[PDB]
Parts: C-alpha cells; sequence; structure tokens
C-alpha cells in the first residue's frame, strides 16, 4: 500500500540560540558565534529561550496540535564532533506539541496526514569533511530546531510532496521560520515501507535521508524505494534499514549495514526546569496565530471573486496576502491589486533578490497607482516606468510621472 | 604566618581596625603554604603572583578608608572543581591538566566582588569521585591531624588547608557528601547548602540534579558569613532558587530551648562505628543541656540511599563527561589516528580509574533493557528518600546525627575496595537525594581524629541549621586545637 | 551476569578504550557494583513517581537577546589541534 512517514527539522528565526545567549545568526568566520556554552566547556549550564517556546508552540497550535501542560528537555547522548557537549538537549516523553493534522488535495480528494509530535531541540555545529581530517565550526550548534514528525498517513510521494507544501506554507505564517530547504532552514528525512492491503501493515521500515529539496530528491526517492520495495518482494528482503539517496545517479543506496540500534539514553534533563505550560499562556501563544492560506484562499476565492488560481499565488507567503488585503481595503480594484502582485512586484522581488516588505512601496502607494490607472490618467504604459522606482524609493505615484516627465 | 590561625570574622575586624595590612596577611598566607603544605599536600595551582598584586589594590584601599566587601582582604582556598579564570582548573584530572577557563564561575565572581584575595586552587578526588581525595592525579593530601590518615574526599584538600591552617576559608563541592565528610574527617566546618542555593554555573559537573557549592571553615560564624556571600540567584543558573533572603547569621547567638531536633535510630545503624556512635551520643545529651527537645524518628528509606545516589550520581556523571573529548580542551590524545579512537584513547588515557568505573555504571545503568530497572528505579527511591524527611520536618525543626560512620581511615586502606570506600557515603547521600542543606560540626576525637556532628535542614533553613551548630559548637569544638595541628 | 561482550558493549557506548584484560576487571567491578545495587529491590517503589529536579520550579526562560559571541581566538585556545579557525579531527 506503500505507507510513508516525514521526519522534519526546522530552524527558528529567533535572535539567540534555544539554550545559549550567543546570536541565531552567524557570519562567514568560523567559530566566531560562540560562547563558552555552546563550546559545551565544563562546568557550564543551559538557559532555555522564551520566544522559541512561544514559537514552537505556536506552530504546533498552527498544526492543530494538542499542547503539554507538564513538559521537559531531555538529553538525547551521542559522541559526534559537531555535537561537542556529546548529548542534544531534547524532548523525549512530554513534546511540546502532539497529534495534529494537515489537510492536503491529492486526485481531487481532501486527505488527512496525522502529525504525531512537535518536539523542541537544539542543532548540531558542521564538520566540514576536507582532506584526510575534517575541520569543526561550532557557529550554528545551539540554533533553535523543532522536529515534525508526520504520523505514517500518507500514501506516496505524491502526497508526501503534498504533506511538505502545505506545512511548508503554514510554517512561514506562523513567522517562527523562513523554511526554505535550499538555506537549511526546512530539512526532511523520510520512513517508507510496502506490503499487501490488509495487514499488520509492518512492511519494515526504509529511513532514507539526503533528501535536499521538495521538487527536488526527495520527491523522487519514493518512486526508486516502493520501485524496489516491490521488485524485492518476491523474495522477502533483509528488510533493509536505512539508505542514502544519490543525486544525480538518483536512487537509494543502502547505505548503514545498522549496528542493531543506537541507545541514546534519553534522560530528563536535570539542568532545565520542567515548562508548566498554563492555559492562559497557551491562550496567548494561541492568538497569535494568523489567519492560514487555505482560509484566506476561500475567502478570496468566495468573498473577493478572485480567480482560484490568483488566490493561490496570493497565499504561498503571509507577505503578499498582507500587502494584497491591505492594498484592497485601500481602494484599490482587486482584480488589477491580483495582477500586479503577481507580475510587476513579483518580477521586482525576483530581479532584485529582495523581500516585498525591505521595498519602498506600500499598499497605500500601490493602491495609488492602481487608482491612476482604473481613471485613465495613467496608461499600462506610463505605469510600467513608474511602479520600478516607486517600488525603490517612490511613495506617491501622481507625483513621478511629475517628478520625472511621464505626464497624463 | 601568624593570622594563619585567624578566623574570618576576627581577620576583618583587624585589617578593618588597620592592625594588619592585606599585603601583610598575604605574606603569611604564602608563608604558610610554603612551611606546611609539602606535608599536607592540599593545594594544586597556586595565584601567589596575582595574589600579591590584589593586595596591594587593597592596601590602598584600605588607606582611603574605602573598605568594602563582606571578605575584604580575606583569603580564600578553591576546590580545582570550580572554574577560576584565567587560572588552571583541572578537577585534579590529566583530562584537564593545563586547563585554564576563558569564564568565571558565579561564586568566584561573587567572591571577587566581595574583596576576597583567590590564593589558589585545592586537592580533590578526580572528577570529585571518591572518598579520601586519593585518586587525585596529581597528589594525595593528607589529614592534618594524622598525616597517615585521608582528609575524606573528593573536597579533601578544601578541608585539609583549613584545617591546618593555610587559609580561613574554602569552597568545596558536595554531591554524595563531599564537603560535609571531608569537613568531619578534618574536624572542621562544613555546609552543603539547600539544592538552589547556591549557582552551579562554572561548576564542572559531577551530578547535576545533586552538585552543589559550599563553604568550609574553622568555625560555625565564618561558615555562615561565606555562605551569605556566595549565595543567591544567578540567571547563568536555572535551577537556582529566586530566594531573597540570604541572611544566615543574624540567628547566630539565640538559644535553643525547645527546638525540636529529630535522631533517627537509622543514623546509629550498625555500619555505623562504637566510638562515633558514642560521640553522636554524648553530643545528644549536649543538645538537651542546651534545652532542645531530642527525639528518635524513622527515616526507614536510609538504607538504600547509598545504592541509588550511586547508581543516579553515575548515570548523570556518564552524561556530563561525555563533553571530555580532547577535542576543544583538555587531553588530546596523540598516537591517535581514527575517530574512533581519538575519543576512547583521550578518555581512557585522560579519566583516572575510579571515573572510569563510573562511567562504565553510568552508561549500563541508562542503557537500554536496564533503563527501568536501574535509573529510573533508583529514581523513584530518591522520591522515597525525600519523603521520609518532608514527615519529619512536619514535626521536627532539625535532624541530627552522625556524618561519617567512622573517623578518618588510612591512605592505602581502602582505595583498592570500591564497596568498602562507598560505604563511608551511608550518612551523607540522603542530604543530596532530598536535596536538604547539611551542615557538619565536630563533636568530639577518637585516637585524634575528629568525628562530625551532621544537622540537615528544611529546604533554604541554612539560618535554623547554623543557629542550632554555634549553640552546640559552643559547649565543644577544637577552635584551640588546630594551632597545635 | 555482566559478561565480556556487555561490557565492551559499554566500552563502546561510553567511547572508553578497554584492554583485553580491564574487561574481565571491569565486569567483576560492574557485577559486584550492580548486585550492590539489588538493595532497591527492597525499596517499595511501586507507584512512586521519579524524582527529576529536588527542587519545585517552574518556567525559568531567557529573554531571546542576543550576546555577540567571543572571539575565534578566545574559542580555539585551549584546543591542541586547530585549523582555518576551526577544530582538527581524523575523518572517519
Ligand atoms: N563529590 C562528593 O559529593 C562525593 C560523593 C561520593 N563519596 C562519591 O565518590 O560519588
Ligand atoms: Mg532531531
Amino acid at each position: 500500500e506503500t505507507v510513508i512517514g516525514l521526519e522534519v527539522h526546522v530552524e527558528l528565526k529567533t535572535d539567540s540560540k534555544m539554550f545559549s545567549p550567543s546570536p541565531a545568526h552567524f557570519g562567514a568566520e568560523p567559530n566566531s558565534n560562540t560562547n563558552v556554552i555552546d563550546l559545551a566547556y565544563p562546568g557550564v549550564l543551559p538557559v532555555v529561550n522564551k520566544r522559541a517556546v512561544d514559537w514552537a508552540m505556536r506552530a504546533a497550535m498552527a498544526l492543530n496540535m494538542e499542547i503539554a501542560t507538564e513538559s521537559k528537555f531531555d538529553r538525547k547522548n551521542y559522541f559526534y564532533p559537531d555535537n561537542p557537549k556529546a548529548y542534544q538537549i531534547s524532548q523525549f516523553d512530554q513534546p511540546i506539541g502532539e497529534n495534529g493534522y494537515i489537510d492536503i488535495e491529492v486526485d481531487g480528494e481532501t486527505k488527512r496526514i496525522g502529525i504525531t509530535r512537535l518536539h523542541m531541540e537544539e542543532d548540531a555545529g558542521k564538520s566540514t569533511h576536507k582532506g584526510e581530517y575534517s575541520l569543526v565550526d561550532l557557529n550554528r550548534q545551539g540554533t533553535p530546531l523543532i522536529e515534525i514528525v508526520s504520523e505514517p498517513d500518507i500514501r506516496s510521494p505524491k502526497e508526501a510532496y503534498a504533506y511538505l507544501e502545505k506545512l511548508r506554507s503554514i510554517i512561514q505564517y506562523t513567522g517562527v521560520s523562513d523554511v526554505k530547504m535550499e538555506e537549511g532552514s526546512l530539512r526532511c528525512d523520510a520512513n517508507i515501507s510496502l506490503r499487501p492491503y490488509g495487514q499488520e501493515k509492518f512492511g519494515t521500515k526504509a529511513e532514507l535521508k539526503n533528501l535536499n529539496s521538495f521538487n527536488y530528491v526527495r520527491k523522487g526517492l519514493e518512486y526508486e524505494e516502493k520501485r524496489q520495495e516491490e521488485e524485492l518482494l518476491n523474495g522477502g528482503e533483509i528488510g533493509q534499514e536505512t539508505r542514502r539517496f544519490d543525486e544525480s545517479t538518483g536512487k537509494t543506496i543502502l547505505m548503514r549495514v545498522k549496528e542493531g540500534s543506537d541507545d541514546y539514553r534519553y534522560f530528563p534533563e536535570p539542568d532545565i526546569v520542567p515548562l508548566y505550560i498554563d492555559d492562559a499562556w497557551k491562550e496567548r501563544v494561541r492568538q497569535t496565530i494568523p489567519e492560514l492560506p487555505d482560509e484566506r484562499k476561500a475567502k478570496y476565492v468566495n468573498e473577493l471573486g478572485l480567480p482560484a488560481y490568483d488566490a493561490h499565488v496570493l497565499t504561498l507567503t503571509k507577505e503578499m496576502s498582507d500587502f494584497f488585503e491591505s492594498t484592497i481595503e485601500h481602494g484599490a480594484d482587486v482584480k488589477l491589486t491580483s495582477n500586479w502582485l503577481m507580475g510587476g512586484v513579483n518580477e521586482y522581488l525576483n530581479k532584485n533578490q529582495v523581500e516585498l516588505l525591505d521595498t519602498k512601496l506600500t499598499p497605500e502607494n500601490l493602491a495609488g497607482m492602481i487608482k491612476l490607472i482604473e481613471d485613465g490618467t495613467m496608461s499600462s504604459k506610463i505605469a510600467k516606468k513608474v511602479f520600478p522606482e516607486l517600488a525603490a524609493k517612490g511613495g506617491n505615484a501622481k507625483q513621478i510621472m511629475e517628478d520625472n516627465g511621464l505626464v497624463q | 604566618m601568624s593570622i594563619r590561625y585567624e578566623s574570618v570574622e576576627n581577620l576583618l575586624t583587624l585589617i578593618k581596625d588597620k592592625k594588619i595590612k592585606p599585603s601583610d596577611v598575604v605574606k603569611d598566607i604564602y608563608d604558610a603554604i610554603e612551611e606546611t603544605d609539602p606535608t599536607i599536600k592540599s593545594f594544586l595551582a597556586l595565584d601567589k603572583e596575582n595574589a600579591i598584586k590584589k593586595a596591594q589594590e587593597l592596601d590602598e584601599l584600605q588607606a582611603k578608608d574605602q573598605m568594602d566587601g563582606k571578605l575584604f582582604g580575606i583569603p580564600m582556598g578553591i576546590k580545582d572543581n570550580i572554574i577560576t579564570n584565567g587560572l588552571e582548573t583541572t578537577c585534579a584530572s590529566k583530562m584537564l591538566e593545563g586547563f585554564v577557563p576563558i569564564y568565571e564561575s558565579t561564586v568566584m565572581e561573587k567572591l571577587h566582588k566581595e574583596n576576597a584575595v583567590l590564593i589558589g586552587k585545592l586537592n580533590m578526588d578526580e572528577f570529585a569521585m571518591g572518598g579520601s581525595t586519593e585518586t587525585s592525579y596529581f597528589k594525595k593530601t593528607v589529614n592534618p591531624f594524622d598525616h597517615k590518615a585521608v582528609p575524606g574526599g573528593s573536597s579533601g584538600g578544601s578541608a585539609a588547608a583549613v584545617a591546618a591552617g593555610l587559609v580561613p576559608l574554602s569552597l568545596g563541592s558536595d554531591t554524595g557528601g563531599s564537603i560535609r565528610q571531608p569537613a568531619a574527617y578534618c574536624g572542621v566546618v562544613g555546609m552543603k547548602p539547600t539544592y538552589g542555593r547556591v549557582s552551579r554555573f562554572g561548576l564542572v559537573a559531577f551530578a547535576s540534579s545533586l552538585d552543589q557549592i559550599g563553604p568550609l571553615t574553622r568555625n560555625v560564624k565564618d561558615n555562615a558569613i561565606v555562605l551569605e556571600a556566595i549565595s543567591g540567584a544567578d540567571v547563568n543558573d536555572s535551577t537556582s532558587a529566586p530566594v531573597d533572603d540570604v541572611d544566615f547569621t543574624s540567628e547566630i547567638g539565640k538559644d535553643i530551648k525547645g527546638l525540636k531536633v529529630a535522631l533517627p535510630k537509622e543514623y546509629l545503624g550498625e555500619g555505623v562505628a562504637d566510638d562515633v556512635k558514642e560521640a553522636v551520643q554524648n553530643a545528644v545529651e549536649t543538645l538537651k543541656s542546651l534545652g532542645a527537645v531530642v527525639e528518635e524518628v524513622s527515616l526507614p528509606n536510609t538504607k538504600f540511599g547509598i545504592p541509588s545516589y550511586y547508581v543516579i550520581a553515575s548515570s548523570e556523571a556518564s552524561s556530563n563527561l561525555s563533553r571530555f573529548d580532547g577535542i576543544r580542551y583538555g587531553y588530546h590524545s596523540k598516537e591517535a589516528h581514527s575517530l574512533e579512537e581519538l575519543y576512547k584513547m583521550s578518555r581512557s588515557e585522560g579519566f583516572g580509574k575510579e571515573v572510569k568505573r563510573r562511567i562504565f555504571l553510568g552508561t549500563f545503568a541508562l542503557s537500554s533493557g536496564y533503563y527501568d530497572a536501574y535509573y529510573k528505579k533508583s529514581q523513584k527511591v530518591r522520591t522515597l528518600i525525600k519523603n521520609d524527611f518532608d514527615k519529619v520536618f512536619e514535626n521536627y525543626d532539625v535532624v541530627v546525627g552522625p556524618t561519617a560512620p567512622t573517623t578518618a581511615f588510612n591512605l592505602g586502606e581502602e582505595i583498592d575496595d570500591p564497596l568498602t570506600m562507598y560505604a563511608n557515603d551511608l550518612l551523607t547521600t540522603p542530604v543530596n537525594l532530598a536535596g536538604l542543606p547539611g551542615i557538619s560540626v565536630p563533636c568530639g576525637q577518637s585516637n585524634g581524629r575528629p568525628i562530625g556532628l551532621q544537622f540537615i535542614g528544611k529546604p533554604f533553613d541554612e539560618k535554623t541549621l547554623y543557629r542550632v551548630a554555634y549553640q552546640y559548637e559552643t559547649q565543644y569544638n577544637l577552635h584551640d586545637v588546630y594551632e597545635k595541628l | 551476569k555482566v559478561t565480556r561482550e556487555e561490557v565492551e558493549h559499554i566500552a563502546n557506548l561510553a567511547r572508553l578504550q578497554i584492554s583485553p584484560e580491564e574487561t574481565e576487571e571491569m565486569a567483576n567491578t560492574l557485577e559486584s557494583i550492580l548486585d550492590f545495587a539489588k538493595q532497591n529491590d527492597s525499596a517499595d517503589t511501586e507507584g512512586v513517581e521519579p524524582t527529576y529536579h529536588v527542587l519545585d520550579l517552574q518556567n525559568v526562560l531567557r529573554e531571546d537577546k542576543a550576546i555577540k559571541g567571543i572571539p575565534q581566538e578566545l574559542a580555539l585556545k585551549n584546543a591542541k589541534e586547530t585549523e582555518d579557525g576551526q577544530f582538527k579531527v581524523p575523518t572517519i
């Protein structure tokens, strides 16, 4: 039946690290963004990031999970050069979030993918494998991470791709992360097992790694492993267990012959006092979740009369969605606003590598230019010459076809 | 080497009344060490150059009549367990030989602010694991009352330095009794405050849920003075208690008429020697003559202190010592080619024998299939042990008993027999398990070796402990003996 | 029990080099100690909650305010093997 389950890690956009006051944003110079806590110096102690906790529960609630009341941290013990303490501070028994779910569209049907948990932890450093030795840089060590483990409810690489696409979108709306696989702020590990319909459904497992991007690899992983999983069903394979993905060659090289199963010796972290998440706290955070994509697309189509395609493009990021909602409530025509956002504005962001918010256009000036258009005092032509500047330095459009020589 | 036997309290008034200057004080302290420590061997790294420099600053402040600080000009020795910025901190291990911290521990920051003078680091059992200090990688500290006897452990250097008149104050750490037991063996005063009373930031970790820094002194008053200086909430330690009141001296001097003292029958069990038992029984009578109501109670889960303590502490230690891999600091093996080798060789060569035992025990206790039957089980026993105290504290103000089952034993007599070494922790571990404050004062001698009397209090009630200990100290102490040795 | 295999398994878990002799020694110690630990079976823990923290203290959090890291020089100070401002280790 092809039962799949995803294991995702998200990097939180906090100012400081999870258990240390070090900057969560580092430069190019290695080991320049650390302190005695990140260096696991003897005698140091962890100090939990308040915002990371709120953001973690924010994401968890956006995923409709039940939030824990009593929640502590545990040590996940294991030696490795990018894990200086020889243990990652994480959550074992009491994850901050449990049993959520995400709905997605597949073959015109609405399928619900349950999500087992969302827990907090810290990131490891980086070891640049170069030469007969490896160089370890700990600027990234300690950065906040939330692990989101899906229930094994997805049934194909088709759905799995749709799953992480919906997930990525919801987390982007919470503002807790940029969630771009490209930049590392979003990561994913799969878990696949095949087996005939109507079973204990124990088709073993296939923890495959090296999946680096949505559209990319992980989207073709399953195509292959099921493939193998089936062609090898005419034998009852050693089940296999964990295999890496080879990009160009593109396929599961069954990487490691398990030792047995790594013993992390998980135990409650005595250095961190337990969290007691009261109702007021939950509600406070619950109140920071904005209106999500599905809800907004529904309104755009059913209420603003916008085309479904437009609704989809406009809600790909909260920022554009917000700008669109403000611009229209500023008098601008709905469709013309959608067109300028999907078109001109988007062209700008691309051929300039800039976030819509860093530019200078505002729902107000854009609405102003849109009015100069639907009035006629400005043709689509002049509009193309004014928008560029209006974006960068502008403020008034019926001031540029003026402060410039392109007039009405 | 003339104010070398002066108390903290009296040494401070001498400096304030300008009877002597900070520099002369420091000179005296070093003459003492150079003349006495070659035999006692309580110190590891000395910080003389810096000490004199600081003493110069203080002479000037003395002249300008601006002597601030609870410990202005007072000399201090610190267990090489406690990180001292810029000064070699080894935990008495090869693994950290030559290690020079790039940060300051909270207690030192607090002590430096009170203007105390850092004299040097004190010897201890390697990574604080032991009961005689004999596991030290550098030297074997000896008992000032009998150079053939151990000074106790793991803070042997802290207790010995104070007993041998090298400093009027030292800092030790207590995970399973490492402040109290050495204080008992060397005949001095040692307080392990309430878990959460003193910051653990800068304390090389043994067992995170049990560790606690505390002072050792030649008298009760001084001890309370040092505690006031190092206690307090700390943003660097999330488990430090937000308790504002750090006044531990205001009750010292008041009587104990009607004080309800509990004497657990288990604290006088078969594991306790007759001389120790006899000494504590006389102490009980001394308490009654002062007006205290001493009655027998029961702490039924006492017998499980040693077993559960060793399982829990070793388990935590097996994780707390995992950072030592020689990659970012400390001992790095040379003949290592493999990464697996870098870890295994650096650790097997940098760690002493006892440390590795604890690590093996702890690693095993937390491993798959054994986790519940060992570690978690022991964590449940800890609950029972704490429950014993809460029930007793419903009707009594304090608990009393012997600090250790015996007097100090001989060097070489128990260092090759672990189970016998462990048994010495019978009366101290229950206190760390329950997170309670506990102080030890001398209550007698047997064959010249001091016997410790222990007072265990309610959480954050060190003031009451200091009040009862002082009262008892007026009746019996060793204040006049140290000078004779 | 405590077999040479378990001892070696533990050794590998704690990343400790153990010689084909210290194994039989660590085995006896591990057995003697663990046996000594079975005294806890006499402790009536059925239904009792485990103690993880002795001090009741809730939600001690730190404001998400970044503090510049220490100079790379400081971070490398106490390390024995360093190269390119990074810690140097074997490649396995
Ligand atoms: N560090 C001290 O509190 C020592 C506790 C005990 N004697 C041991 O070896 O674990
Ligand atoms: Mg993880």
